[PDB]
């Protein structure tokens, strides 16, 4: 989900903090 | 010199447009619809053939 | 010396005045469309490799059907597809043909163009918009009936905003017409205005504006077709 | 000594200029805002454009309604200025 | 005609830009779609062959 | 009801979830406290 | 000498021009913003639209009102100009 | 030249500006508040009860000014100071 | 032409303009503040009580400007400067 | 005083207002639609093509408004209604 | 026409424009800063103390020009340069 | 009175309106597009190439309107329609 | 009629427009730049320092334009070209 | 009434309007660009150095409209066409 909604270079769901932000 | 008032042209131009619709409603759109429909049917039948071959060789 | 309006060729029939130049441009566009239609019919490569004409026409058809389906059932509104593709091709050719360099000196110290885009005349856009209006209102009458359709449109979404709803109906055709007019009319003005500059400086902005005009005509035709399809869909529901 | 009707026509022309200036501002801004919402939604939900189009165009029509009412009134002002002697 | 000459020069420049930049990609898409449909037809033919094969083995 | 209210603190900020809250995925702050009357919220329940 | 009534008509027409300019701007902007919100909300959850229409059709009605009533006033500038002799 | 002529012309222009600014302010404020209300209702349906009340504040804080302008525009169109 | 008539007409137009500007400013500000308050409440229902505090702090700063104009607006229309 | 001059100046002012409104609306609407397009592109590169079709619709609307008004200016300045 | 009437009308309209633009700018800027502040407290209540310092910094500056404008407006109405 | 005076003054004011609107629209729309670009860059450092193409697509539209307005002012300023 | 009176009135209206536009621009830009800075500080408490430097870059730009307008309106009001 | 006095008055009003519009555009555009820059720097401080690349374009592509606009105002005031 979040990875599917994010850059992979480390009924929708609202990701209040930015999806990339949560990964860090 | 208003060039915003409807003119006689209004009717005349309409007529031409009408005939174009008539041409496109019989000699362009229906043939293209048939072509697209038969292409899609070809795709679906080809997928079905590949599958049925799969469970035939399996069968 | 701009001379906005002043149709180059005008005649009289049935006690009514007619604009020869706009009819000429419309006839030329219709002839181009018919030539492409006959070419397609003669070269329908259903099993063979599609040609330029075939691929062009089928691309138009598939796109238009996609918007139609996204709006309303294709079977519910079959005629909408041919009607909308007709409108699209007609408008696109009308606007595109203006790119050809048919502008010269009229011997009056101004610029006159042999070919004037048919949309540049209010009559052309009026005819197209009114035809579309009658068409989709008739489709609504068929779907809902003669009596139900007016009540449905008046009710709209909320009763207490009934006036706006009526305006919306009246806003449908006019909105369609005027924009198209403008989208092309400016071009007719701009090129003429561009002519005021010296030729050796006039050439460049003329080219830039003409490419922008190509883009504008393309987008306007696309939006006109989409608006037609939408208005058809909205008139047929519940 | 100049004709009063000329002054009335000039006033009507300036009035209609304001009419369409405000109408253009409103229509452009409102339509742009609605389009921004449509773009954001379609980006968020990829395939939901088909269903999102109708709510989009509800607002588009609502916005254009005021613009074209102002059109009607601009034509009223200019074509037949109220109380033109 | 001076305006005519300028207009013709502008149209020539426009045609230059078109043929230089926009024509190649549009023809590329043309060829891609042609080859895609041709490949689909070839795939249909070979799938028919494979169906006949599978029937024969079955 | 999902409780009639779920208070908490997130990286974005403080969030008070009610029974029919839109789905929402967020991270809790380091000193996050949660009251009831990371965080994932689904259409039916938190 | 100039007819004062012509001056009054011109001034009232310019006033109504301002009236409708402001009304069009406000109605267009309000409709566009309320739309943008509605489009975004429905994009988040399709079924949610069923209810989001309610507040929207309030705000729309609440902003269109500020236009319609405003409209009436500019009619008073033209139909029955106050202080017109 | 009739003085009242210029007085009433200027008054009409001033009232036009009055109502134009008031309509702009009210429309924009209502639109922004409606966008907020839409987003909140979508986010939290049950919050509607606690969302309509705060909303009805800002609109009241907005419409007031607009309506306030009405209360003055009437002046300029029914009793213009300095009319003579 | 009566000098007083022209001066008063200009004053009326200026007052209408200034009131309209204040109308726009107040409407925009109040709508924006209400939008922010509504969004905050939707995020945090329980927060409403504290949220009214900053909101009013903003509202004044907005509302004040509006009412400030009133003063000068009156000075323009009632006590016209430099009136002949 | 050559009423022709008065009507010509009024037409020019009207057309200037037409241009002001149209230019403002077009510029702002285009900026907002482009902002949405760029944000959608950045968040979802894969949607690069898909976002183009709605965007061009929105532009076709906003520009249309401006362009519509343009025609009317051309009507006012070149073939001014009510000329003497 | 006596010059003073013309210069006075021009000055009144000019000052009205001065302080009306000032009012619009101040009101909208106050709305924006208040939105930022109120949302901040809506998110981080304990941050209020550290929010007010930048907040007053911006709003004050927003006021500055507006207040400055008032002075210029007051110059026009009362101290009209070039008055005959 | 000379008709040219009124006609030319009206043309000057109309062209000034045109440029005011054009500048407002171009500046604000271009700023909004740049805001989108900056947000994209900050959230995605490596997307600069992908986001540039939409950017110029927006700018080309926005600036175009402005330049259109620019051109029109020339017509208003240099070769005023109906000048006499 | 005295040409100086007409030219002075025109210059005063011009300065009114100058400062209306300048005030609107300064207020709007400063308010939005504020909002950005306050939001950033809310998100990042310690960042307030490192955020001030870019913020001063923003307000420094807009204010310059505002200040530029001051000079020009001064140039208009105090030293009117072609006053004669 | 001397024609040149009226022409000069109109030109001054037009230039004032032009510069007012230009100031509005420049101020709002610069503020929006700075808002974006501030947000970006808050998100990732190290990004600041690169953020100036697009940012300067925005203002550069915005202030130009103002600066160009400024130039046009000169043509209204210092050289009143058709005086």
């Amino acid at each position: 989900e979040l990875a599917g909604a994010s850059a992979l270079d480390h009924t929708l769901y609202s990701f209040e903090p930015d999806p990339e932000t949560l990964f860090d | 010199s208003n060039f915003l008032i409807p003119n006689g042209t209004f009717f005349a131009v309409l007529i031409i447009f009408l005939i174009v619709l008539g041409v496109i409603s019989k000699w362009v759109v229906p043939p293209i619809s048939k072509v697209l429909a038969e292409r899609e049917a070809m795709l679906a039948k080809t997928a079905a053939d590949n599958r049925k071959s799969a469970e035939q060789v399996a069968a | 010396a701009i001379h906005v309006g002043h149709h180059t060729l005008v005649f009289e029939l049935f006690g009514m005045t007619f604009n020869g130049d706009t009819i000429l441009a419309t006839a030329v566009t219709a002839v181009i469309v018919i030539a492409l239609a006959f070419y397609l019919r003669a070269k329908v490569t259903s099993t063979g490799v599609p040609s330029g004409v075939q691929l062009f026409w089928e691309a138009l058809t598939i796109q238009m059907r996609q918007q139609i389906e996204g709006s309303i059932g294709m079977k519910i509104a079959p005629f909408v597809l041919p009607l909308s593709v007709t409108i699209f091709v007609f408008i696109l050719i009308s606007n595109w043909l203006a790119v050809l360099p048919l502008q010269y000196g009229g011997a009056d110290g101004a610029a006159a163009e042999l070919y004037k885009a048919p949309a540049s005349d209010i009559n052309f856009v009026l005819a197209l918009a009114l035809f579309v209006f009658v068409c989709y209102h008739a489709a609504g009458i068929w779907r809902r009936g003669i009596v139900g359709h007016p009540i449905k449109v008046v009710k709209g979404h909320v009763a207490f905003l009934a006036p706006i709803n009526i305006v919306e109906e009246l806003a449908k055709p006019i909105s369609l017409a005027l924009r198209l007019f403008g989208n092309i009319f400016a071009g007719g003005i701009l090129v003429a205005l561009i002519a005021m500059f010296p030729w050796y400086i006039q050439w460049f902005p003329n080219a830039v504006w003409k490419t922008f005009d190509l883009f504008v005509g393309l987008i306007q035709a696309f939006i006109f077709s989409l608006l037609t399809i939408l208005y058809f869909s909205q008139s047929m529901e519940l | 000594d100049l004709d009063p009707n000329a002054i009335i026509t000039a006033g009507a022309l300036i009035g209609g200029g304001l009419i369409m200036g405000g109408g253009a501002i409103g229509a452009g801004i409102g339509d742009g805002i609605a389009g921004n919402a449509l773009i954001s939604g379609i980006a968020r939900q990829p395939e939901a454009q088909g269903r999102l189009f109708t709510p989009f165009f509800i607002t588009v029509g609502l916005v254009e309604a005021a613009y074209f009412i102002n059109l009607a009134f601009m034509a009223l002002f200019v074509f037949a200025t109220p109380g033109l002697q | 005609m001076s305006i005519f000459i300028g207009q013709l020069i502008g149209f020539a420049v426009i045609a230059f830009i078109i043929v230089k930049w926009v024509v190649p990609p549009v023809r590329t898409l043309m060829r891609n779609q042609q080859e895609a449909v041709r490949a689909a037809l070839a795939e249909s033919a070979e799938a028919a062959k494979k169906l006949a094969d599978a029937d024969a083995m079955h | 009801d999902l409780a009639t209210f779920v208070f908490t603190r997130t990286t974005a900020g403080e969030i008070g979830i009610l029974p029919r809250h839109i789905p929402l995925v967020a991270q809790l702050v380091d000193d996050a406290m949660v009251r009831v009357e990371f965080l994932s919220v689904t259409e039916e329940t938190v």
